């Protein structure tokens, strides 16, 4: 089979620069007939892929002309001239030459914009899940950029570990930021034994630490 | 307008054949290539094998050979792909997909909107939904469903902007967990209310989130 290798897998850039993709294949992509049989493909999240390039150079329709595509034989380059914040996501390269298909691996575009901190939130559990013995405490980090964001929770003020799961949106199409949910799970038993429950979170858009924190009961 | 239009996801016990379907339109059906790609959870994209339904010619990834079965029925201008026997390893998204002219293979253009399939031993569990009570925020905790997906959207889609629905966490007790959150201006606190349908196990729920 045909080895497709894209590079980098992860590009960062910012909206109105220039941006491109290399995709390296391990045989020659050109037909006998004179083209080559390199796809490009942009993939959003939540989305299937969707044709940007085929046969090398030709601009698919429908696709904005800051999309181009050149190469031939086995080095092929992906290139926006100026990127916007909609173009979030993953593309892959696909060679038709010969059976089976093969892809690239992906590269995974990330737009690059200011820091931004997050508004944060934090929910005790709802009186319908008490019932039935467990509480969940969730705690909000939202619209916040770049990615890295640390949260401690602490019932108590003591430091909590393990009994916590984290998610994360993938780049807002729009403003490019993320946002992220954390989710402190404890018995009805052992919520009940306690009084403040606290989401301490570090952001690099933050001067200091911020705590957003309930007492159980109290509202 | 061309249309690749899929079957609906699917929960299959091992062991157990399956067939998929991808249903076309606003083309000509029969000279046309019809492939079918995986793509596993965060993971790439593999070429499955492929029919030109004309005269079900077809061609296969080695790798998927006699694993699978590609065909179609023209009369409803649709494909199939369908598997003998099941494996754990088979849970997978699954996409068909057809290249940008007639004729002779020359890659892909067209994606359907992907059939997602899971192969598991354990029953379907409905999410119970719980409110998150509030710029303000609120939203709705979708906990404790098998399998994947949920789809939740706000005020039966009238509300859309400030929403972000979070990834599935799969939690330690094998059940998935999402929440779903919105900002809104502090000042209306209007009526919200999050839709949640959990097809595999007919879970359909409209609660409404009030401080
Ligand atoms: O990011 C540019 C983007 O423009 C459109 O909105 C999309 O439909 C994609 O097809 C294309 O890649």
């Amino acid at each position: 089979d045909i080895v497709m290798t894209q590079s980098p897998l992860s590009l960062p850039v910012t909206p109105g620069e220039p941006a491109s993709i290399s995709c390296k294949s391990s045989h020659s992509l050109l037909h006998s007939n004179g083209n080559n049989y390199l796809n490009w493909f942009l993939q959003k999240p939540g989305r299937s892929p969707q044709l940007l390039i085929y046969l090398g150079s030709s601009r698919a329709s429908g696709v904005p002309d800051r999309f181009s595509g050149s190469g031939s034989g086995t080095d092929f380059t992906l290139k926006i001239s100026r990127v916007e914040a909609e173009d979030v996501g993953s593309y892959y390269c696909m060679q038709a030459i010969h059976i089976p298909s093969t892809f690239g691996q992906g590269t995974k575009v990330q737009i690059t914009r200011t820091v931004a901190a997050p508004s944060v939130f934090i929910f005790p559990p709802s009186d319908e899940q008490l019932k039935s013995g467990t509480a969940s405490v969730v705690c909000l980090l939202n619209n916040f950029y770049p990615r890295e964001a640390k949260v401690q929770w602490k019932v108590d003020n003591a430091l909590q570990s393990g009994n916590s799961q984290e998610s994360v949106t993938e780049q807002d199409s729009k403003d490019s930021t993320y946002s992220l949910s954390s989710t402190l799970t404890l018995s009805k038993a052992d919520y009940e034994k306690h009084k403040v429950y606290a989401c301490e979170v570090t952001h690099q858009g933050l001067s200091s630490p911020v705590t957003k924190s309930f007492n159980r009961g109290e509202c | 307008e061309v249309q690749l239009v899929q079957s609906g996801a699917e929960v299959k016990k091992p062991g157990e054949s399956l067939k998929i379907s991808c249903k076309t339109s606003g083309y000509s059906f029969t000279n046309h290539w019809i492939a079918w790609v995986r793509q596993m959870p965060g993971a790439g994209l593999e070429w499955m094998g492929m029919i030109y339904p004309h005269d079900s010619d077809t061609r296969y990834n080695p790798s998927f050979q006699g694993l699978v079965t590609i065909s179609v029925d023209k009369s409803i201008t649709t494909a199939y792909l369908q598997w003998r026997s099941l494996k754990a390893s088979d849970t997978a998204m699954y996409y068909c997909a057809r290249p940008p002219f007639s004729g002779s293979y020359e890659g892909l253009d067209y994606w359907g909107q992907g059939t997602l399939v899971t192969v598991s031993s354990a029953s379907t569990k409905g999410p119970s939904v719980f409110p998150l009570a509030p710029t303000a925020a609120l939203g709705c905790l979708v906990k404790d469903y098998f399998p994947e997906p949920v789809t939740v959207s706000w005020n039966s889609g009238a509300l859309t902007s400030g929403v972000h629905t979070f990834p599935a966490v799969l939690q330690s007790s094998g059940l998935y967990s999402l929440s779903s959150v919105v900002t809104v201006p502090s000042s209306s606190l209007q009526t919200y209310i999050c839709n949640v349908n959990h097809k595999p196990s007919n879970t359909k729920v409209d609660k409404k989130v009030e401080p």
